[PDB]
């Protein structure tokens, strides 16, 4: 089978923080019908991708889904919150996922096809397959998207171009924006951010710094969740040879 | 105290098996028809095989595991004999050649398979756990005590709700039923038994140095054709075609391949036997839910 584990308040603490602090909102976390419309109205009318990046961003927020097998659990854990269904199982693509074939095999001896084999009857055996099948998931998603970066770091390799970015974090060492257009996540440190790092200031109960950038000398106070211009451009970083996307403000 | 067994019965019974007749009416190959019938109580379960009248009780009670085994819990299965199955049985007789074999068989068969989920019996390890008992009455005996008993302490099993445990550190909080309902067994597989019968229709030396082999072999013995058999069987096995334990602990010499025509043979039966106890239990279940909403509507 596979089970969804129901995500902690302290996931969410932090992002109705950050909400009801500056767009005065919450998701309310009681169900997961109750996040879902939470989620839902929370929508920004003069920028239509502001709920886009809510969900992107509290879709970080939830508990890892795992395969099991049903004797390791008990019946109200087979619950899967983010489908909302009692019990549930990876079947439909044998040729791409070996949990499938697991279950197709099973199938076949729950309807009399054919009797199930002893290493899919055997909760030692089984617990090895989950424990495999969970790392061998993990891994796939993380060289899928290792794979999306590079290429993606080659096509901004010698360009440069003002796209539009999201504040996703905020600290006082600097901010840290998404591109939406490249799919993104950049650092800009608090020297690269504006000139005399000693004069800006970061609030946290507001999640708000305030500095006077390099190109001008008018205090400026950014806020997290808003649309800013910033300029790409990828350097390849002389210690960790990683290409990584430095990223300019304005 | 013996059973005196006349030529004449000896004769007959033995002539009647080389006529493809067994006195009960049933066929060699038949397994006589089980009833299932469960208590108020959950573990109480009666199983009826003819005048074969077993009765089960399952019980469970908060104790500490083994040093050895700190994650699981304990399980005892008993099968005291009693003059109420008939006079043949001695009051307490546990050492008694064919009580220690079916003593045996239903350990092997439910205890050694790992039959029960022991691992899910532990509420803390090393320090406690739950430790259900399964004992078995022999109220009247036709035969087939071995049979009874295996689908005795299934159903028993099966059918057996443990009352929830909460723990906090040492403390232990034993829910009573009614503020919170009882928590089933683990099952991870259904042993049944099957016990075949031999019987010799000539003489040793046809059987020992005989070229063609005419042992006569019978399913589900009455106690008169037990008392007059050469030879015992019996096969476990579960509906996932696997043999949980086969015992021919001496007697009759028998062919390989007619042992094995057996064992096909029980499965058969056990699959009818398997499927009829889960249908049982469903039923078992929507009876007591039925009663359940009957019992809050007027309320």
């Amino acid at each position: 089978l596979r089970r969804h584990a129901a995500p902690p308040s302290t996931n969410f603490e932090i992002l109705n923080e950050m909400l009801n602090t500056r767009k005065n909102m919450s998701i309310s976390l009681e169900s997961s019908k109750a996040l879902a419309d939470s989620l839902d109205r929370c929508v920004d009318p003069e920028d239509p991708y502001f709920n886009t990046l809510v969900r992107i961003m509290s879709t970080r927020c939830m508990m890892a889904a795992q395969y099991f097998y049903s004797g390791a659990y008990s019946y109200p854990d087979f619950r899967h919150y983010g489908l909302a269904v009692d019990i549930y199982t990876h079947f439909t693509s044998p040729i791409r996922r070996y949990c499938d074939v697991v279950a197709h095999r099973q199938l076949a001896g729950a309807i009399g096809y054919e009797p199930l084999s002893l290493t899919h009857r055997d909760k030692n055996k089984m617990d090895m397959i989950c424990r495999n099948i969970n790392r061998k998931h993990r891994n796939a998603q993380f060289a899928g998207r290792a794979s999306i970066e590079y290429y993606v770091g080659q096509v901004m390799r010698n360009n440069e171009s003002t796209e539009t970015g999201y504040v996703i974090k905020v600290f006082n060492n600097g901010i840290v924006v998404l591109v939406p257009k490249f799919g993104v996540e950049g650092l800009i440190r608090l020297d690269n951010l504006t000139e005399d790092p000693n004069s800006a200031a970061f609030d946290e109960v507001e999640y708000k710094l305030t500095f006077v950038p390099t190109n001008s000398d008018k205090p400026r106070d950014v806020y997290v969740f808003d649309k800013v211009e910033v300029q790409v451009r990828s350097v390849m970083d002389p210690i960790t040879s990683k290409r990584k996307a430095e990223l300019l403000l304005k | 105290k013996d059973i005196e067994i006349s030529a004449s019965e000896s004769k007959f019974i033995l002539e009647a098996l080389r006529q493809n007749y067994r006195l009960d009416g049933r066929s060699f190959d038949q397994f006589r028809d089980v009833e299932i019938t469960f208590g108020k109580e959950f573990g109480d379960v009666s199983v009826k095989m003819g005048n074969t009248k077993v009765h089960c009780r399952i019980s469970c009670q908060i104790a500490q595991p083994y040093e050895d085994r700190p994650f699981e819990g304990l399980f005892v299965i008993s099968t005291e004999i009693s003059p109420m199955a008939g006079s043949q049985f001695e009051n307490g007789n546990i050492t008694g050649e064919d009580e220690v074999l079916c003593s045996r068989i239903i350990e092997k068969s439910v205890r050694r398979s790992g039959a029960l989920d022991v691992e899910g019996l532990c509420i803390v390890a090393g320090s406690k756990c739950w430790a259900v008992r399964a004992d078995v009455h022999f109220l009247d005996c036709d035969g087939g005590f071995i049979d009874a008993s295996c689908i005795a302490v299934m159903a028993g099993l099966m059918h057996f709700k443990k009352p929830d445990i909460t723990v906090h550190g040492e403390q232990i909080i034993v829910h009573p039923v009614n503020e919170r309902e009882p928590v089933p067994l683990g099952i991870l597989h259904i042993p049944i038994c099957v016990t075949f019968s031999f019987f010799n229709p000539q003489d040793t030396e046809e059987n020992i140095k005989g070229e063609t082999n005419s042992e006569i072999s019978i399913i589900d013995a009455t106690l008169k054709e037990e008392l007059l058999r050469d030879g015992v069987l019996t096969v476990t096995l579960n509906k996932n075609r696997e043999v949980v334990q086969v015992s021919k602990a001496g007697g009759l010499p028998m062919d390989a391949l007619t042992l094995m025509k057996c064992c096909h043979e029980a499965y058969s039966i056990i699959e009818k036997i398997t499927d009829q106890i889960l249908q049982l239990l469903k039923e078992d279940s929507e009876k007591r839910n039925k009663y359940a909403a009957m019992l809050t509507s007027e309320n």
